[PDB]
DNA sequence: ATATATATATATATAAGAATCCCGGTGCCGAGGCCGCTCAATTGGTCGTAGACAGCTCTAGCACCGCTTAAACGCACGTACGCGCTGTCCCCCGCGTTTTAACCGCCAAGGGGATTACTCCCTAGTCTCCAGG
DNA sequence: CCTGGAGACTAGGGAGTAATCCCCTTGGCGGTTAAAACGCGGGGGACAGCGCGTACGTGCGTTTAAGCGGTGCTAGAGCTGTCTACGACCAATTGAGCGGCCTCGGCACCGGGATTCTTATATATATATATAT
């Protein structure tokens, strides 16, 4: 009658998340509240990532998100750079900064 | 004849983008890059929950293992936000149940 | 000096691959034939290897510049890269 | 054919500009080549090892993803 | 193989830090021993990297900028 | 009761002798205490998380081993 | 010592060579919306093992005091160590030139992810003989 | 004098042999073009060295608490039993997402005017030097 993503109101597939959890060789029994928790947490994290990427795109006056926007969004955010420390973003780079001793006088 | 049914998180996060920035599109290769991001965090914290269930010698993973994985791996406010929305995600999952 | 400073600000905002893809493909095939010959390759694998190597080299050059600044210099030497790889743990 | 000379020193200098280096010495390129050959004999050997138990001589990018995550290098890109 | 940090001030410091998170926490002596061993083995490598940076800075006296470079290359700062 | 001064100056000096340092400046000790403070704010908090997931208030060494292997610090000793 | 006159050096505009953006017009290809349909989600009974809870126990953690002794702090003098600085020279940067290899394009052929005509090996249903109860 | 155990024949299920659907690469061939190698000048930064402040190194006097050890108290970790309840699983249903095809506008691309940038140089001014009574 009602799908669990519609029932919980989350945008993420609770059924697909639970299906990956059951075949993921983590536990012989997987609870019902855990995929809802996982879907809500990943939904908010993806919403934060898309929000910062949209802010970076509006800074670059583009309505299409490029990985340079994600590169400038993750690394500028402190907790995103701290969590995604070893993450390398494809088609990106570094934050544009100039060292003080390399500056012209 | 199509090749295969490749399942992805394209339309869900596309709806997330449309409810965050309705007038902003996204390139598909950046979409697959952050799909790899989402699946990587899934495989990180699901293994974290499995390890925490192994530490309790428990063969069943509840939402409490996911709570411990969130408050261990996520630093700063992204921990305590994701806990706070994660409890109320359960309650609306158990309201009309 | 200033002309050398001009491309410093230019390549910090560009996300294009500085290494030409065909010599990189030749080098990947030359390395891979040493392990096991007659290896078919996808182009996406070569592109992922090229972007990972370029990002790792950019980070290592950032650490090299940090070591050169720490030694009160603006010119880099290989001992900066040696110290960066030793602190990074990449030194075997 | 030796293709270690294909990494031209203008490209190494451009990587140094992207890496933020003011002055580049002439002997930086030799240790740069020595570093990148080690980096391309670790990950490539790991990818060949990942492909070998897949029973193929066709190298896929998912083997490169497995090789990169084996060494801790997290890449969000080609291969998924 | 001896420990240059005394056990009782270190245990006082550990309980002082743990009181900030959760009040009334009982502690094993083995937990304090493992924390002291791990912290000492971590700081010995920190001093080795600091000495390597000071040698790279052409000095025999260590400086805070050596630790600043060593932890930045190590990536311990967010 | 503050106990960050319990890590006394000859203790850090002897540890620097173990660390292979000939001369120690007078202001190294404050940054050493700060880095030890950061490390013990991380590991002890992770151990509190491991203990509260185990429904205990008695902090054990095995939770310390869990917190150390979570951060990649592999140890061979007590706990197992 | 001071008045007069000259010339060298130094700071700031400054104007012309040089690189950058951006508004203006053009396209093109990659987002982005509709059909077909499929496969994975949903719903339902059952049961079975994971887990919560009541109670004991015992076992290690906590506290506190004698004592004593290695350990910590602080003053004193120094001596080796970090640091400015002045030549220097040499190695790397700025720009013109060849050349050469990267890029683009195509094709024919071959390995291969997956699928399929065919085919022999394993398994169970059925028939008739003889041997017993 | 009559039914059941058992060897032989045969239908059905299933996975291995080899060919195939077609798809992705792929070396090879030919035109193009722009990035790299090379070299000349020069300039400015790494380096040597010499002196100069100076700051921990050590050592002894004074303090001091770490730790051993003994005793007592006790909080909860863990074990045992007992109920229970929620997911695992099986079977039927059913609609959501994936693929494919059209389509259309967001952004790549050229380009000249406006915008800085920079950088040697013109010019106003501070100061060292020469002469004489």
């Amino acid at each position: 009658a009602k799908s669990r993503s519609n029932r919980a109101g989350l945008q993420f597939p609770v059924g697909r998340i639970h299906r990956l959890l059951r075949k993921g060789n983590y536990a012989e029994r997987v609870g019902a509240g855990a995929p809802v928790y996982l879907a809500a947490v990943m939904e908010y994290l993806a919403a934060e990532v898309l929000e910062l990427a949209g802010n970076a795109a509006r800074d670059n006056k583009k309505t299409r998100i490029i990985p340079r926007h994600l590169q400038l969004a993750i690394r500028n955010d402190e907790e995103l750079n701290k969590l995604l420390s070893g993450v390398t973003i494809a088609q990106g780079g570094v934050l544009p900064n100039i060292q003080a001793v390399l500056l012209p006088k | 004849k199509k090749r295969k049914r490749k399942e992805s998180y394209a339309i869900y996060i596309y709806k997330v983008l449309k409810q965050v920035h309705p007038d902003t599109g996204i390139s598909s290769k950046a979409m697959s890059i952050m799909n790899s991001f989402v699946n990587d965090i899934f495989e990180r914290i699901a293994a974290e929950a499995s390890r925490l269930a192994h530490y309790n010698k428990r063969s069943t993973i509840t939402s409490r293992e996911i709570q411990t994985a969130v408050r261990l791996l996520l630093p700063g406010e992204l921990a305590k936000h994701a806990v706070s929305e994660g409890t109320k995600a359960v309650t609306k999952y158990t309201s009309s149940k | 000096g200033t002309v050398a400073l001009r491309e410093i600000r230019r390549y910090q905002k560009s996300t294009e691959l500085l290494i030409r893809k065909l010599p990189f493909q030749r080098l990947v095939r030359e390395i891979a034939q040493d392990f096991k010959t007659d290896l078919r390759f996808q182009s996406s694998a070569v592109m992922a290897l090229q972007e990972a190597s370029e990002a790792y080299l950019v980070g290592l050059f950032e650490d090299t510049n940090l070591c050169a600044i720490h030694a009160k210099r603006v010119t880099i030497m290989p001992k900066d890269i040696q110290l960066a790889r030793r602190i990074r743990g990449e030194r075997a | 054919r030796d293709n270690i000379q294909g990494i031209t020193k203008p490209a190494i200098r451009r990587l140094a500009r992207r890496g933020g280096v003011k002055r580049i010495s002439g002997l930086i390129y030799e240790e740069t080549r020595g570093v990148l050959k080690v980096f391309l004999e670790n990950v490539i050997r790991d990818a060949v090892t990942y492909t070998e138990h897949a029973k193929r001589k066709t190298v896929t990018a998912m083997d490169v993803v497995y090789a990169l995550k084996r060494q801790g290098r997290t890449l969000y890109g080609f291969g998924g």
